[PDB]
């Protein structure tokens, strides 16, 4: 019976089949959304969880640490939205604003950003930690251009 | 363990180039699964020449099989900074003169 990210995480070798069964069983008992369970129980790493999230949802995954910060798009989104959702806007091309997310179901942030920005928003997977660290760095860079 | 990417023309080179990567990147379609951070060796052909340019790169992007959109499965490969990589970024940036500012979408962003 192991399916979902529970399945992928053992595909990718991130955690054993036994301890994946636990998480399905206990996250059902707790009525807790399974990937949050994995994340909060610290059974796998933020990047491990994101690699499964990607294969699981047909969504691309990016290492932002290789992203050239000078090209970011953080400034196109209010800081207020940046707080309400843990998301990391990455890059504009034409209409598109690519927005890094740690959870691919997290549709509320994409609609809020579309409305705010009147651009086409496509999501990209970035793992939860890189979103946190890289956002604050990119904000330091942008801040060096002025108030 | 040797990827090969050959780009017949400028459009194909545009689809593949990752300008938002530090030092530059190229998308390589492959069914093989790779982890972020893997060092990988690529043999790259650009459209101006039959010369095959070795590129020893780190994986920095993946697209899974059966990805949403018509997105193609593969990996983004960061050029190593330093002379060897900087040469390939440079060749790509001049070949793509006149498309650098295009809106048209790519294999990545």
């Amino acid at each position: 019976m192991i399916t979902g990210i529970a399945r992928r995480l053992v595909q990718d070798g991130a955690v054993e089949e036994a301890v994946a069964r636990s998480a399905m069983d206990q996250a059902s008992a707790a009525k807790v959304p399974l990937p949050q369970w994995f994340a909060e129980k610290k059974l796998v790493t933020a990047s491990q969880l994101a690699a499964a999230n990607a294969v699981e949802f047909g969504m691309p995954l990016l290492d932002v640490s290789a992203f050239d910060a000078s090209q970011n798009a953080v400034k196109l989104v209010s800081e207020e939205l940046l707080q309400k959702h843990q998301v990391l806007p990455l890059f504009k091309r034409g209409n598109r604003l690519f927005v890094g997310v740690s959870n691919p179901t997290q549709t509320r942030a994409l609609d809020d950003i579309k409305f705010h920005t009147n651009l086409v928003v496509e999501p990209i997977l970035v793992d939860e930690d890189q979103i946190r660290r890289t956002l604050e760095q990119w904000q330091a860079s942008n801040a060096a251009l002025g108030s | 363990g040797i990827l090969s990417l050959a780009l017949k023309d400028k459009p194909a080179l545009y689809s593949a180039y990752m300008p938002f990567v530090k030092g530059g990147g190229i998308f390589v379609p492959t069914p093989k699964r790779y982890m972020l951070g893997d060092e990988v060796f690529l043999l790259l052909t650009l459209p101006d020449s039959s010369e095959r340019l070795p590129v020893a790169g780190k994986v920095i992007w993946t697209t899974p099989a059966g990805a949403q959109g018509n997105r193609a499965a593969g990996i983004g490969v960061q050029f190593p900074d330093g002379p060897e990589g900087e040469a390939v970024r440079n060749k790509i940036e001049t070949l793509l003169a006149g498309l650098t500012t295009s809106d048209k979408p790519t294999h990545t962003m």
